[PDB]
């Protein structure tokens, strides 16, 4: 601390000493000069200079001391307000660099948001020919051809709806809303939506709903139903899907169970991860596996919990644990 | 392109590299102006001394201008040699030889004349300081005042204009001469020259040991020995650099095995090949440094004698020859309120033989040993010793004699009288003087005989070698008090300056040797600066020839912090040898004649060597700052 | 010993960016003699530079003998590259004001091995490369081939881990090159030390164990040699290069 | 900067001058020291101090001028090498700021690369069901609805394939390749793709290709050809297309002449602008409008000149000038 | 262009007289890259003196474009070499006080010619050699290879016809020497100019197309190259030099 100040100002102490030595020499080599008085003045000046040096060090070495700690300090305002131009120079340079960095980061984020915006827009103008194809597909007569075309329409429609909902799941935080929802009619229309797939694959269903009222977002609850039902249907064949709704404790649970081929015991807990797809059959390579992870991610803002009970060769049981009504008392208050 | 702007860039680049040259130029101009201003000051005549006075500065100036001119000429013939890679290029592009001269004689004239103009400006404010320094060694009071002394400017301008004319002549003689677009193991002789040089130096020192001893004692036999000593010393010093350094370096190399570290490989590489080329300059440097140091030491040793010999030459504070003058001066002192303890003593001159008491050789004759004229005094007059018959006690120390006249212990001492000779024995030697040097010839001591024997010796009164005055008329002084008024009374009594006073012989010697030391010291400082700059101006080339070596070593993992460490030792080995050789030369030259000036050594020599070493190692420190710059840009 | 994990490097002058690494990550274990080659404008030389401490790695992670050396200061990195990573350069890089024995012993003046141990180690190194007859001869008296052997002997005296050779056999005739390569192969056989070498000569690469053909910053397969005939591997690498 | 230096060190000079003034005062006021022998000391000390200050200014005021010279424009290494201890900490802080900015930029670039990879995977999983729907749709038996579903298949194809051209033009500059190309198979493939739609619009193809070989790249010129053909058609209704290629001198020119509505003269220069869509017909809303600008930005490195001869009510003549074959020898040989 | 016949260099200092050159007949035409090579003590410097007209010629009949130098005076010789001949030296000679650009523009800044053509010429030379980005740097802050390239380019701006060259590898390592030789070979093709060197480096002599061997003068046994693979030619050159 003191050592740096001394080793920097070593060029002025030498000048002071040289001045004192020259004055003493000239006073000594003269016949009309009192040597003792000059010596006394030299001693007094040395003492006063030492005191002045102490004060100068103490006052001076603060700005660089603060900016030295600033380099890895968590805060950024640790730099003291400058009082000397030689420090205001560094302050100006650092402030300019910081503001340039901030502006660059903001510009990059803004550009990314815009490009996502054009992507979703183009998704919409691709969606319009999709409903054109839906109309033309609704307009045939042959049972087999209509069934196949409707199945392909439904598959591609659900894929691109999943992708569009993946685009908006980045800012789903902006459209949260909680209201009462009836389950049975919504399930009926959702089952009607998946008619082509179950017609082609001959998959049955069972409906057992003891509970009728839940609390979530209508569109998001419908999308959760879509995710679970499409996953079960694509992972089951010619099986009766047993759905059960009951209040376990203070939480409403929606237990849906299929009777498909099941999942290998080694891979049971890995369903919720990104990209998890079946590898037993070569037909499942093209599958995405993205819906489960995004459903898990955006399940938290709706306070909906998912539980899985899967067995190989028997089926998979999925539980949708709705949160307590009294747990929404805190949410509404906040 | 842009001739003027190119010349300006070249001038700035030259000014950045060569700054010690500008410093030396300004320092030389300052001293020359100071001495020339001091010579013509009307107050210089207050320096009373045996020497003329203001006729010595006329020698100092003429002997200083030679060194300045030699240094400037050698520096300007070193500078131009490092600019051939540009002369060749300008010669091949198409510029003739009558434009290159104007290119390289406009980047030098501005620098030289600016330094000259600055030197005259800064020589005005140091003349008073030099005068005040001078009027403190000679111990005189004056009223030194500041003035310009317009006579010095003409001398300075003429001298330096002539030197510059010579420089231009030499430069023009080189450019259109060497041009025409032109862009190891030891031998048998080299294994003998080093031994020959070392043995020559050693035998020269051994011969220098004796000189004024028991041998060679003849008025003309010393000169041949001294000339042989000087010749052998110079030849050995020359042969030392051209062959003996190689031998020692070879032994040290083929004694380490094969495990050489970085410091040794950086050190031995330079001074086994580069010191051999420079063998005509280090000799001059060493000899001149030794001469200056020795002369300065003696001039300070003789300052201690300027006090002891003035106290001792006159036994009392005054000495008087004429009875009437002494009595009238005493009458004047009577109303001066001065209580003088006067004592007088008759003095007799008798010859004796002391050939049997000298333990040296008959060559130490200094006259007939059987007929040395000595001073004999009575026992009653002496108040400190009570001698008896048949016994004699010598008086005085006379440091010369102990190294010249060696005296034995109690033997037999015969007195060469007219018709009798008594045997006496040597009891002891005293130190104080009871007789002024006038009565006892040059430096011969005085003997004391018994009062009883004095009653026969004075009655005999051999009338052959007796002095004109047989007395020691001399007035003493009371306790330490005011003496100046008695001094001018003494001078106004004696207008024939034939009496000797204690406080007047202590001034002429002091003034003379003060002037000698003043001149020698300033000349030595000038030569120190010159030699430092000259030795610094070759390390640039030696380092720019070693730049590739650094680059190669740097690809093997070595860091700059180690190359600088090795350079810090290479520079010490480069700058140490001449200084050590000069110090040995000075110490082995001074000791031969320390007992001819004063009676105290080891006092001045240490101070002189310490000051010289510091002022010479400043330049040694001022070279790693260029070595580091060379290393940094050798990536 | 040397594991590489997606080392990045882009050559830029702050205005134009030219990437030269395009997905390189090499897995190298102890005691194997490899060779890196391919094209003329390829980044194989840049790859060898960035792998060592000569050039800084833009993005990625490297591991030399278990140590992670990417994000560490220059002083300890210099200490690492001094006490590991011996080198053989394209040129000799020898001093003329020294002898051969002093040249191949100067880099050992940092640890102070006294004198007897240094002499024994120097004798052991020299009697294998056949330079013990030239202990006290200046470098300007020996043939050009012997200087390369002297440089190799200097490089193989402090026992480093990875030996970044860079085209040693570039300015020699057939006989001296064959002898030098045979000596290097024998010394690799005796002393366990990984040698990474770059070359353009097929006969030069024939002595190696594995060959990597970097083409425009890509893997593009790799040979394995094995217990095969030397000539058969020679024509194999000839036809592989002819395919390129 | 003399003023800044004098202001900065405004204490040491004051102390020295105060000492000189005190010495002068004590010499003047006390009738015991000669006043003519102290002015010399003051003069010498002042001279030495002035020289020292002049020599110190240059060595001190360098770093804080280099810092402002660099500022924030470029050449981050233009700052001088720190020598004194104080400037080392400032240099360290600046280096840390620069390193943090570099890390932020690298993270942003990595995130952009990841999102690009995700969208490209979405493109792949759109392009495989494209093949699926192709093979399923090319199995039905009707005629009018067949033409319907056929031209929407090509409509989706257009926008989705244009998205591949967009993602490719994001890095287009590294895919140059020059060799001879036959245009007749390309034209026949384009017609076969647009067979049903051209038949529905009743557009005949008058193909007489006098020229046989051209020297350019295939993919982006093919894109330009389909884009120009689609534009010329959508500025037309029930008109015959005259496809004429003639070896005009040393360059090949495709003069496509139609009988469409044309372009109004006041808006001819604005057709090539980004985002331009024709407002005369409502059927042109389905056109993306990004194809023309993408073709222009891709053809600038290709040295392609397009000549337009559009007459309102008579048709539109588009003439594209192939670069001369000898012009690409500088690209092949060098 | 050059037809060197009867190469005679006289001697006879004090009493000893040496026939270092004993009469050699030399044939080159337009656009060759010939380099004569010998051994130490064969007077390569004297080869420069007799060929490059550095000193005064003694005897012989050699004509540049049919202009014999033995029927023409000293000042006329200086003018002829300054306006018709160029040189490249062993160690680069660049003024430190000037800039990279100023050093190359110096030779043309003495004839009082228009500025725009000089700027265009410097643009072309810098772009074709690769030192364009360094237009405002000093010779103290650039490496050896860049300095040597600038020195080589200095002689390609005064509208030259023939550029001599002594060994351009004394102060360069292998990488810089290879880059310089490749650049010079490319310059030979773009603008037609004959380059003659006499070097001691077989690597630097492998780049040539016609190599001439001497031992004391007239000895020939020159090679032809023609369609060699550029490496077997190097081996043959080294073998022939070793044998002879
Ligand atoms: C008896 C009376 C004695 C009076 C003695 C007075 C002599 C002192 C006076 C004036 C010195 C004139 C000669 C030295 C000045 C030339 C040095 C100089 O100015 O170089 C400039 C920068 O300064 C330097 O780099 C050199 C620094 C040297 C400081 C002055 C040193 C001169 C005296 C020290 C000699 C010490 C020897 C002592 C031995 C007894 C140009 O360099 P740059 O790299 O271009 O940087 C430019 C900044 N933007
Ligand atoms: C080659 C060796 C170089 C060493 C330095 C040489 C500098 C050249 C200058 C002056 C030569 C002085 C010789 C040595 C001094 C002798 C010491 C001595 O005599 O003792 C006493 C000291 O008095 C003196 O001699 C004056 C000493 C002043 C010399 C100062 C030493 C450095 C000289 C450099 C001055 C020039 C620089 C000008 C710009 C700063 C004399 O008696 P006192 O105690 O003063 O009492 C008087 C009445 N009470
Ligand atoms: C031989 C006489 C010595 C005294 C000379 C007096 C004149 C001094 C003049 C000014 C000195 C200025 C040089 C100081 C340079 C900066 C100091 C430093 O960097 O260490
Ligand atoms: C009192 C006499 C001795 C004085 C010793 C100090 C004199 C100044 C020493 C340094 C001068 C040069 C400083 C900068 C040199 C450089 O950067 O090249």
């Amino acid at each position: 601390m003191i050592k740096a100040f001394l080793i920097e100002r070593r060029s002025w102490i030498a000048a002071f000493l040289f001045q004192q030595a020259l004055m003493l020499f000239i006073a000594f080599v003269d016949p009309s000069i009192s040597f003792g008085n000059v010596l006394y003045m030299v001693y007094l000046c040395i003492l006063f200079f030492i005191i002045f040096l102490w004060f100068r060090y103490r006052k001076e070495t603060a700005f660089y001391k603060s900016l030295k700690t600033w380099e890895n300090n968590l805060d950024v305002t640790a730099i003291n307000e400058p009082e000397t131009p030689f420090e205001a120079m560094v302050e100006r340079s650092i402030a300019g660099q910081t503001e340039h960095l901030k502006q660059t980061a903001a510009r990059h984020r803004l550009a990314l948001e815009n490009e996502k915006d054009e992507l979703m827009a183009w998704i919409h103008e691709v969606k319009t020919p999709l409903t054109a194809m839906h109309l033309i597909i609704d307009r045939m007569e042959e049972k087999a051809l209509k069934s196949q075309l409707s199945y392909e329409w439904l598959r591609i429609h659900l894929l691109l709806d999943q992708q569009l909902h993946q685009k908006r799941i980045s800012f789903i935080e902006n459209d949260l809303s909680v209201e009462f929802i009836q389950l049975q009619p919504l399930i009926f229309k959702e089952i009607k939506d998946l008619q082509s797939w179950c017609i082609q694959k001959g998959i049955g269903f069972d409906i057992q709903l003891e509970a009728k009222e839940v609390l979530s977002d209508a569109k998001w609850l419908a999308f959760i139903i879509r995710q679970l039902l499409t996953n079960a249907v694509k992972y089951s064949e010619a099986s009766e899907i047993e759905i059960k709704s009951f209040q376990k404790g203070e939480q409403t649970q929606l237990q849906v169970k299929d009777c498909g081929r099941g999942i290998d015991p080694k891979d049971v807990p890995r369903i919720f991860d990104k990209g998890f797809t079946s590898t037993t059959d070569h037909h499942d390579q093209a599958s995405t596996g993205m819906g489960l992870y995004l459903a898990k991610k955006a399940a938290a803002p709706l306070l909906i919990h998912i539980d899985v009970e899967s067995e190989f060769g028997a089926g998979t049981v999925f539980t949708l644990t709705f949160p307590i009504r009294n747990q929404f008392e805190h949410v509404i208050s906040v | 392109m842009n001739i003027n702007q190119l010349i300006l860039r070249n001038l700035k680049k030259n000014l950045r590299n060569y700054y010690l040259y500008v410093f030396a130029l300004i320092f030389s101009v300052a001293l020359y102006f100071a001495f020339v201003t001091l010579q013509y000051d009307p107050a210089i005549n207050e320096v009373k001394a045996s020497i003329k006075g203001a006729a010595a500065i006329k020698t100092a100036s003429i002997l200083l201008v030679a060194v300045v001119a030699i240094f400037i000429l050698y520096a300007n013939t070193i500078f131009i040699k490092r600019r051939s890679k540009e002369i060749g290029l300008f010669q091949l592009i198409g510029m003739t030889k009558h434009k290159i001269f104007r290119i390289l004689s406009a980047e030098n004239v501005m620098l030289y004349f600016g330094s000259l103009a600055i030197g005259v400006a800064a020589g005005f404010s140091i003349s008073k300081l030099v005068l005040m320094i001078l009027f403190k060694i000679v111990d005189v009071k004056a009223d030194a005042k500041l003035h310009f002394s317009e006579q010095a400017l003409v001398q300075t301008v003429i001298v330096f204009c002539g030197i510059y004319l010579l420089i231009m002549i030499m430069n023009y003689t080189f450019i259109k001469k060497q041009s025409i677009l032109s862009l190891k193991k030891i031998s048998f002789f080299q294994m003998l020259i080093g031994a020959l040089g070392i043995v020559l130096i050693l035998t020269g020192y051994y011969v220098s040991s004796e000189l004024f001893g028991g041998k060679f004692k003849t008025i003309n036999e010393l000169f041949v020995a001294m000339s042989f000593i000087l010749g052998s010393v110079i030849i050995g010093t020359f042969l030392f650099y051209k062959g003996s350094v190689t031998f020692i370096s070879n032994i040290i190399r083929k004694s380490k095995g094969g495990y050489l570290n970085i410091s040794e490989v950086l050190s031995l590489s330079s001074i086994m090949f580069r010191m051999k080329s420079n063998a005509l300059l280090l000799t001059i440097i060493t000899t001149v440094s030794a001469l200056a140091i020795g002369l300065l030491s003696l001039a300070y040793i003789s300052y201690y004698s300027s006090e002891k010999t003035a106290e001792q030459n006159v036994a009392a504070d005054f000495s008087f020859m004429n009875e009437k003058d002494a009595k009238l001066f005493e009458n004047k002192l009577r109303e001066s309120n001065i209580s003088f303890v006067k004592k007088a003593t008759p003095v007799l001159q008798a010859n004796v033989d002391i050939a049997n008491i000298m333990d040296g050789t008959p060559k130490e004759m200094q006259g007939d040993p059987g007929n040395m004229q000595l001073a004999v005094v009575s026992d009653k007059d002496v108040k400190g010793v009570d001698v008896a018959a048949g016994e004699a006690v010598f008086s005085g120390y006379t440091d010369l004699l102990q190294k010249i006249m060696v005296f034995k212990d109690s033997g037999v001492i015969k007195v060469k009288s007219k018709h009798e000779t008594q045997p006496l024995k040597y009891k002891g030697l005293r130190e104080e003087f009871l007789v002024s040097y006038t009565f006892t010839s040059g430096g011969m001591p005085a003997v004391i005989v018994d009062d009883s024997l004095f009653k026969q010796l004075d009655k005999d009164k051999d009338p052959r070698i007796q002095l004109a005055q047989s007395t020691f008329i001399g007035v003493n002084v009371k306790h330490d008090d005011q003496m100046e008024k008695a001094n001018e009374l003494f001078q106004q009594v004696n207008k024939k300056n034939e009496h000797l006073s204690r406080l007047d012989t202590s001034a002429a010697q002091k003034s003379l040797f003060g002037m000698v030391m003043f001149i020698v010291g300033f000349l030595g400082l000038t030569f120190l600066i010159t030699s430092g700059c000259i030795l610094y101006f070759k390390q640039m080339g030696e380092s720019e020839d070693e730049k590739p070596s650094y680059t190669i070593l740097r690809k093997l993992g070595f860091t700059q912090g180690d190359l600088i460490k090795g350079i810090r030792i290479k520079q010490m080995y480069n700058f140490g040898i001449p200084l050590v050789v000069g110090l040995f030369h000075s110490y082995f030259a001074v000791q031969s004649g320390w007992f001819l000036f004063g009676s105290e050594v080891w006092a001045p020599m240490i101070m002189v060597m310490v000051l010289y070493t510091a002022l010479y190692s400043i330049f040694g420190f001022l070279s790693v700052l260029y070595y580091k710059k060379v290393i940094k840009s050798s990536l | 010993i040397l594991e590489a994990n997606k080392i990045r490097k882009s050559y830029g002058n702050k205005l134009n960016k030219q990437e030269v690494l395009k997905g390189i990550d090499i897995h190298i274990e102890k005691g194997e003699f490899v060779s890196i080659m391919g094209a003329s404008g390829s980044g194989k030389t840049t790859l060898l530079n960035v792998l060592s401490s000569i050039d800084q790695v833009s993005h990625g992670t490297i591991h030399i003998n278990g140590n992670d050396m990417t994000a560490m200061k220059e002083k300890q990195l210099a200490e690492f590259r001094k006490q590991h990573l011996g080198f053989i350069f394209q040129d000799y890089n020898l001093l003329d004001t020294l002898t051969v024995k002093e040249n191949i012993l100067l880099p050992l003046s940092i640890t102070k091995l006294s004198k007897k141990e240094a002499n024994r180690k120097f004798e052991e190194v020299a009697k294998e490369l056949g330079i013990y007859e030239l202990r006290d001869k200046y470098p300007n008296e020996i043939s050009g081939g012997q200087k390369q052997r002297t440089s190799a002997g200097r490089a193989f005296i402090h026992d480093p881990s990875i030996i970044f050779a860079d085209e040693p056999t570039g300015a020699l005739d057939s006989k001296s090159a064959s002898d030098l390569l045979n000596k290097l192969s024998q010394l690799n056989q005796k002393r366990n030390a990984t040698i990474i070498m770059v070359t353009h000569d097929p006969v030069a690469a024939s002595y190696c164990g594995r060959v990597i053909f970097i083409k425009d910053g890509q893997m593009y397969t790799q040979l394995n040699k094995g217990g095969q005939d030397r000539q058969t591997f020679f024509q194999d690498i000839m036809k592989t290069q002819g395919v390129l």
